[PDB]
Order: structure tokens, then sequence, then C-alpha cells
């Protein structure tokens, strides 16, 4: 899971 | 002949229209933003998703923000009269009310201006639809355990924006299944397409992201977070991707  | 009924959008014109795909992946290193691993899942997935709704799709792979000006200023210039729709997705890095190009920023409104009811003509009338999955900022939700005046139309009517997130929030992708909003758009376009109204198809996405998506993170700041998507609509009638 990583973020914009 | 028979009593006749317009709450729903002219779906049945020769073409359902285009839908333009702006996956960006790898930006400029002066521009310090990462990788966005995943995004790759997300471009297919629509791109078949689309296709299945009978769209002429384009996808666009790492384009620069005068790219992305360009692309926009030219599909806006197309005849678009024998098409129902438009729908733009864009895949990147953002903040609030802007996407990224791989050099740098783009405002979202200088994208969604090219296809005003006045600025392009033969889309006036016809839903525009743009899917954005970038983030709106950086905040993480926690979550919580369960006189009469009587021939005019407004510049701003007949958008549709589908946001992966809430106003000032960050919005999550995975690396090996791509993007929450994206993976749950396109399962519940492929299920109900046929079935719902638009609005509903979307808040079966808004339930899908909610319910079955949390954040795993060593990072404790960024673990164990929700998501919730934000769908604003300017629309004036029903969309249904099917016809009679």
């Amino acid at each position: 899971d990583e973020v914009d | 002949s028979g009593i006749s009924l317009d709450n729903s959008y002219k779906m049945d014109y020769p073409e359902m229209g285009l839908c333009i795909i702006i996956n960006n992946k790898n930006f400029h290193k002066s521009t310090g933003m990462t990788s966005r691993s995943g995004t790759d899942v997300d471009a297919a997935n629509l791109r078949e998703t689309f296709r299945n709704l009978k769209y002429e799709v384009r996808n666009k792979n790492d384009l620069t923000r005068e790219e992305i000006v360009e692309l926009m200023r030219d599909v806006s210039k197309e005849d678009h009269s024998k098409r129902s729709s438009f729908v733009c997705v864009l895949l990147s890095h953002g903040e609030e009310g802007i996407i990224f190009g791989t050099n740098g920023p783009v405002d979202l409104k200088k994208i969604t201006n090219f296809f005003r009811g006045d600025r392009c003509r033969s889309l006036t009338g016809k839903p525009k639809l743009f899917i954005i999955q970038a983030c709106r900022g950086t905040e993480l939700d926690c979550g919580i355990e369960t006189d009469d005046d009587m021939h005019k139309i407004p510049v701003e009517a007949d958008f549709l924006y589908a946001y992966s997130t809430a106003p000032g929030y960050y919005s999550w992708r995975n690396s090996k299944d791509g993007s929450w909003f994206i993976q749950s758009l396109c399962a519940m376009l492929k299920q109900y397409a046929d079935k719902l109204e638009f609005m509903h198809i979307l808040t079966r996405v808004n339930r899908a992201v909610a319910t079955a998506f949390e954040s795993f993170s060593f990072d404790a700041t960024f673990h164990a977070k929700k998501q919730i998507p934000c769908i604003v609509s300017m629309l004036t009638k029903e969309l249904y991707f099917y016809h009679h």
C-alpha cells in the first residue's frame, strides 16, 4: 500500500 | 405518439464516445515524485472495462504537463457529434484540485474547462465524466470500528467528477493489485453497468472502498488507514451505459  | 419522458441521457448515438486514460507512472527525477507502482494494473483494468462498455479507448502513458494540456485541447476540438458521452481517467500524483504531469502540476480546472458547454459544442448536453485517481491532500482517515420568467444551460452542467478520495485526503494504491478505487470501479462497472444507473454504481464503489480495504504499513503514521471516494455530480439527467 502506497499513497499517490 | 405515446407519452415521452426525458429523465435519462440519450446514450444511443452511433458511438458511446472516447475514453482517454492518462497513466502517469514514471516522473522526472527533479520533481522528486515517486514511481507509481501498480498503476499499470489500473490502466489495463480500465481499458478492458470501458472497451466492454463500447467506448473508444485511448491509453496515454507518462505525459508531461504540456502534453496533458495539448491532448485535452486536441480532444475537445474533435467532432463528438456522433458520440454519446466523454470519459477521461487521470491516474497520477495529486493535491487538492491538481493532477501531476511527469514534470509538474496541472490544475484540474484547466483540463475540464476545455469541455465546458460553451467551449466544446459537440458535447453540450452530454455527460462528461472525469475519473480521478490521485491524492487530494495529505490527510489520513483513521476510521472507526462498526412572477415567472421563462434556452440556456450552465457551462459547468453535465459534468461528473468521480474522485478516488475525499477532499484534503491521500488516495491509496497497492503496488500489486492497483488502486483501491480503480479496482472497485472496474469491478462494479463489470457487474452493474447493464443493470444500474451510474450514481448507484458509484455508490457501490464507495461501499467497496470503504469496507473491503485498509492500509498495512510498518510505519505507524500510515498503518490501518481507510478511504472513502467522493462523487461530485453536476449531471442533469440519469446515466445508463445501456439503451433500449
